[PDB]
């Protein structure tokens, strides 16, 4: 049954404060040390802290002390995260878990929640524009696609022909550009014999702004 | 299921024995069963000699695991509660008959830790606190020597009437021995010098030395008295054995 | 003071795999693994160097000494490519340190990309920024090199490259890497050029176009 719940997605601008949870249940929640662990885009695990919420006792990383404040409210089973003044720097996924410990001899995580995206940038919410990538043979295979440019915050979607073509559809990972927003592209290799009949329609969705486009994309 | 037959007994450090299948089952490994504490703990391994990992369970829900090193030189017998990951208790023992047992909280912390020295004698600490304190008590050859742990030392006492002997132990464990007397008659108060360099308390009354108590490097007390004068040690050493002669000698 | 070596592993369904932590001194038996898959949460599989986590299979095991530590699956299945991290614990005072990570990724035979090139759209130009695209198209392994060449002078500091997971299907990647100039700065010259490295390419490929058609 043991189930750490963590709270939603936050998108912030740098300076802002931000306090994010974790609700336990499952199993008897002032009685084991739970704990913060962040992981920054595309990199490893970096412990923050853990806490007893029997009786608030905290240990902090070195290197994360005097950065954060981790609390607990053992009556509702909830340990917080806590940061006065956000940076861009913090833009990463946090972790709450569950920490095993005994002595000098052994700490680690045994169960974790399912994770907290924070967002942390001096940009404001932006759908983005799309743009074809339009294919340049006879029996051989061409490509073709859409550029998503320009967009926040994270995520689009994008399908191909309301979802009806999916076999050699590849959208990249978005990347952050230095302007601070992001861009994508999604590709399709498909038969040099079907451009001029068969359409090609690039569908994308950014929620956070309620845009959608399509695009259609076509030959030369 | 081994028995006298089918398997053959391996002697273990701690005094424990595992009996070993001769001939490994499917899976090709090695069967193994071990008594500790009324227990049949049971595991598999790839050797036949007697190292490896068993486990069991207990009538109270506690899961138990038992380590034998590849070595056959030291074994770890450790306690969980039901979740087979939070720590009770761990004990290592090795082929010297030393060993180290320690018991723990909720919260990780030792609450308890008996340490058992190569020659038998022990050092048993119990109800371990948070702030550091606890009940002490040194395990010897023919008498306990009983006192209290704290965060700065561990100090156990012997009393005979006015007389108070204290036997330190600092955290980095080296003895030092202080005593005091309730005795305000200058003609009969007991005073004691410590030498470190070689671990003896002189005492003195009445401004003459009387007895030397060495503390030994091997957990043993001997006792010599000074002659009548205070000035040269008087032929042969005791050693201690009872409890009675730690009190003569504060008399 | 931990060090996770294989860093990145290829192997088969039904392989033998080992992965390796070396800790910077002694650590007993204050060690765990965990794996991690993209878009998901750590999950605990060992602790104490060789105890397996409740409801985790058989096929994983760990061993280790002193300093040096293994993770081994007897016979890989498809749900164990993933990352992998190890972890260790120090107590004086508390300190928690993860390895690197290994990910642990499908063998197949290398496969060469096939590489196309896309020219700013006329739309895009509108806007004042010029956005040209280079594909490389399912490859395998993933390492590639990919040079932007503007009138045969090698770029630096304007492209940024993206990377798919590995193709469930085919097991191959796909890369894409976008050069970024100004409108003016792109108006100014006539030949743009991607040229690809990759381990199934016996010379690089140069994909490329003249400004205008
Ligand atoms: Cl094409
Ligand atoms: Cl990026
Ligand atoms: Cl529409
Ligand atoms: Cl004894
Ligand atoms: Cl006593
Ligand atoms: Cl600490
Ligand atoms: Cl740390």
């Amino acid at each position: 049954e043991v189930q750490l719940v963590q709270s939603g997605e936050e998108v912030k601008k740098p300076g802002e404060s931000l306090k994010i949870s974790c609700k336990g249940s499952g199993y008897k929640f002032s009685s084991y040390w739970i704990g913060w662990v962040r992981q920054m885009p595309g990199k490893g695990l970096e412990w923050m802290g853990i806490i007893f919420p029997g009786d608030s006792d905290k240990r902090y990383s070195p290197s994360f002390q005097g950065q954060v404040t981790i609390s607990a409210d053992k009556s509702i089973s909830t340990v917080y995260l806590q940061w006065s003044s956000l940076k861009a720097s913090d833009t990463a996924m946090y972790y709450c878990a569950r920490h095993i410990t005994t002595h000098t001899y052994r700490g680690f995580f045994d169960f974790w929640g399912q994770g907290t995206l924070v967002t942390v940038s001096s940009a404001s919410t932006k759908g983005p524009s799309v743009f074809p990538l339009a294919p340049s043979t006879s029996g051989g295979t061409a490509a073709l696609g859409c550029l998503v440019k320009d967009y926040f915050p994270e995520p689009v979607t994008v399908s191909w022909n309301s979802g009806a073509l999916t076999s050699g559809v590849h959208t990249f990972p978005a990347v952050l550009q230095s302007s601070g927003l992001y861009s994508l592209s999604s590709v399709v290799t498909v038969p040099s014999s079907s451009l001029g009949t068969q359409t090609y329609i690039c569908n994308v969705n950014h929620k956070p702004s309620n845009t959608k486009v399509d695009k259609r994309v076509e030959p030369k | 299921s081994l028995d006298e037959k089918n398997s053959v007994s391996v002697d273990l450090p701690g005094e424990m024995k595992v009996l070993v299948s001769k001939e490994k089952n499917k899976d090709g490994k090695y069967d193994l069963i071990a008594t500790v504490d009324k227990l049949e703990l049971k595991g598999t391994s790839d050797k036949n000699n007697g190292s490896g990992v068993l486990e069991g369970v207990k009538a109270d829900k506690s899961k138990v695991k038992l380590t034998i090193s590849d070595d056959l030189g030291q074994t770890t017998l450790e306690v969980f509660k039901e979740d087979g990951k939070t720590l009770v208790s761990k004990k290592v023992t090795s082929k010297d008959k030393s060993s180290t047992e320690e018991k723990f909280n909720e919260k990780g912390e030792v609450s308890e830790k008996i340490i058992t020295r190569a020659d038998g004698t022990r050092l048993e600490y119990t109800g371990i606190k948070s702030d550091g304190s606890g009940k002490a008590k040194e395990v010897l050859k023919g008498y306990v020597l009983e006192g209290t742990l704290t965060a700065e030392k561990t100090t156990l006492v012997v009393k005979e009437g006015t007389v108070t002997l204290s036997k330190n132990i600092s955290k980095s464990g080296e003895v030092s021995v202080e005593l005091n007397d309730t005795d305000s008659s200058a003609a009969t108060k007991k005073t004691a010098a410590w030498n470190s360099g070689t671990s003896t308390l002189t005492i003195t009354v009445n401004s003459k030395k009387t007895k030397d108590l060495v503390f030994t490097k091997e957990n043993t007390i001997t006792v010599q008295q000074y002659d009548s004068n205070g000035t040269k040690l008087e032929g042969s050493a005791v050693e201690i054995t009872k409890l009675d002669e730690i009190k003569n000698a504060l008399k | 003071q931990l060090t996770q070596s294989p860093s990145s592993l290829s192997a088969s369904v039904g392989d033998r795999v080992t992965i390796t932590c070396r800790a910077s001194q002694d650590i007993s038996s204050a060690l765990a693994w965990y794996q991690q898959k993209p878009g998901k949460a750590p999950k605990l599989l060992i602790y104490d160097v060789s105890s397996l986590e409740s409801g985790v299979p058989s096929r994983f095991s760990g061993s280790g000494s002193g300093t040096d530590f293994t993770l081994t699956i007897s016979s890989l299945q498809p749900e164990d490519f993933a990352t992998y991290y190890c972890q260790q614990f120090n107590g004086y005072p508390h300190r928690l340190t993860f390895g690197g990570g290994t990910k642990v990724e499908i063998k197949r035979t290398v496969a060469a990309p096939s590489v196309f090139i896309f020219p700013p759209s006329d739309e895009q130009l509108k806007s004042g920024t010029a956005s040209v695209v280079c594909l490389l198209n399912n490859f395998y392994p993933r390492e590639a090199k990919v040079q932007w060449k503007v009138d045969n002078a090698l770029q630096s500091g304007n492209s940024q490259e993206s990377v798919t997971e590995q193709d469930s299907k085919d097991s191959t990647y796909s890369l894409s890497s976008t050069l970024t100039l100004s409108k003016a700065d792109y108006e100014k010259h006539k030949v743009y050029a991607c040229e690809v490295t990759h381990q199934g390419l016996s010379s690089p490929v140069t994909k490329s176009f003249n400004r205008g058609e």
